[PDB]
């Protein structure tokens, strides 16, 4: 984590895994400055290695990681390192699969079809009030 | 369940006019007042005093009862609260049509055709009020 | 099919007659709605549940509307099929 | 800036028509029927003729003295009734 310092304990792992509820739109394509204490500078030393997305950054070989912080003069380059090489596969699975209860698949649609059904009887109600009122008047301009 | 057995004690009282309304999922707090035409002081008393004991052998929560000022008095079972008021004092106030109009509590409440309708209001004065904005 | 007309006569002759707004004594066989009954607009659905307290069912809308002077209606009692 | 709500406001004007019509006809008599009758299945707790009497009374306490409005208000309402099955009269 950001406020961890030095190693990155086995713990913490799970702390960036529960959070990728929070997290939907997070995929190995989104930029590495989306990446816990991945500041702004750190990016910058790594945009000039050609290292863009999530998924690259899995790939260092503990030897760009390290000529990084130990060269680039980059910081807390190994707490962001051990955060892609967490998430990638759990998100490498968001590739080829979305949400597997989300979806009820069945149900998504059922709530996206009334969407239109109700979002249209408030645009109604400004006509079905009234055309019934203006049936309710003439009902009685002629009794008269 | 419970609501209705207040309902076959009271009017084992000869009390008059009772009217329940589920008045949950509106906007009040409680789920089921009840209301009660009881005509003397003393009459309020009883009943009050009466659906106490059935509110401690079966739901044995029986906490507390006051002690006098039965003009108007209350007894609520929590959530399914009790009203007893006398002959009069309804001819006044609501006795229904306050939470018999009042509507569904639902959402997308945010500042509706100016919301100045009050069926249950306009139903007793007239409650200038002005809607705002950012205006 | 239907009802015998002359047993409700016997009824409905009756229940009209002990009601809510009118004296039983200050009723006759053919007693008008607004003016011998003191019957109002509104009650003319009134009277009616006394007329589903004779007949169970429940009739469609515009025959509880169509019936005249309650006496007068139950001619219509006749003309009821759903005498039950 | 800020004065889109005067834009939005002023664009709200929407004379659709909507006067409630204060019923002034037979159109009282329908609920009058209509509530009685589904009253009439619910009426468990509270009192089956103590509901009519409270009937009768609205229906000459809000025609006697309200406006236009508030008269189609009250019978609107009184259609929102048993539409919300009841006014929660049970």
């Amino acid at each position: 984590g950001i406020a961890t310092s030095g190693r990155v304990t086995n713990e913490d792992r799970r702390w960036w895994l529960v959070h990728l509820e929070c997290a939907p739109d997070v995929t190995p394509g989104t930029f590495v400055s989306w990446l816990d204490c991945c500041g702004t500078h750190t990016t910058k030393k790594l945009i000039e290695r050609n290292i863009w997305t999530i998924e690259q950054v899995a790939e260092l070989d503990s030897d760009r990681v390290d000529e990084l912080k130990y060269k680039e003069g980059c910081l807390k380059m190994d707490v962001v390192w051990e955060h892609a090489r967490t998430i990638i596969t759990p998100l490498k699975q968001r590739e080829v699969s979305g949400g597997v209860e989300s979806q009820l698949q069945s149900r998504i649609l059922e709530l996206r079809k009334k969407r239109e059904l109700e979002r249209q009887r408030e645009l109604l109600a400004r006509e079905r009030a009234t055309v019934s009122d203006k049936r309710e008047e003439t009902l009685r301009r002629l009794r008269e | 369940e419970d609501v209705k057995e207040i309902a076959n004690i009271l009017s084992s009282l000869k009390v008059r006019d009772l009217c329940c309304v589920d008045v949950s999922e509106k906007t009040s707090n409680f789920d089921y007042m009840m209301f009660g035409t009881c005509e003397g002081a003393r009459h309020i008393h009883l009943a009050a005093w009466a659906v106490q004991d059935a509110d401690k052998v079966h739901r044995i929560s029986k906490i507390k009862r006051q002690q006098t000022d039965e003009l108007w008095e209350v007894v609520p079972v929590g959530r399914i609260v009790v009203n007893l008021m006398v002959e009069s004092f309804r001819e006044e106030m609501t006795l229904e049509r306050k939470w018999a109009v009042t509507r569904s509590m639902d959402p997308l409440a945010a500042a509706n055709a100016p919301i100045s309708e009050g069926r249950q209001v306009k139903a007793h004065g007239l409650w200038t009020l002005t809607l705002n904005l950012q205006d | 099919y239907l009802l015998d007309k002359s047993d409700v006569l016997t009824r409905v002759l009756e229940v009209v007659k002990n009601f809510e707004k009118v004296d039983a004594s200050k009723v006759t066989p053919e007693s008008h709605f607004v003016k011998d009954l003191g019957l109002n607009s509104l009650d003319v659905v009134e009277v009616v549940f006394a007329i589903e307290q004779e007949f169970i069912l429940d009739i469609p809308d515009h025959d509880a509307e169509k019936i005249q002077s309650i006496p007068d209606a139950v001619e219509y009692i006749a003309q009821n099929p759903m005498a039950k | 800036n800020r004065r889109r709500m005067e834009l939005e406001q002023q664009r709200i004007e929407s004379s659709q028509h909507l006067p409630p019509i204060e019923p002034t006809a037979e159109q009282a008599c329908h609920l009058y029927r209509r509530l009685l009758k589904e009253g009439y299945k619910t009426l468990v707790v509270t009192d089956k003729d103590f509901y009519r009497r409270k009937v009768r009374y609205e229906l000459e306490v809000t025609s006697r003295q309200t406006s236009s409005r508030v008269r189609g208000i009250m019978f609107e309402k009184g259609h929102w009734m048993l539409e919300n099955k009841l006014g929660g009269i049970i």
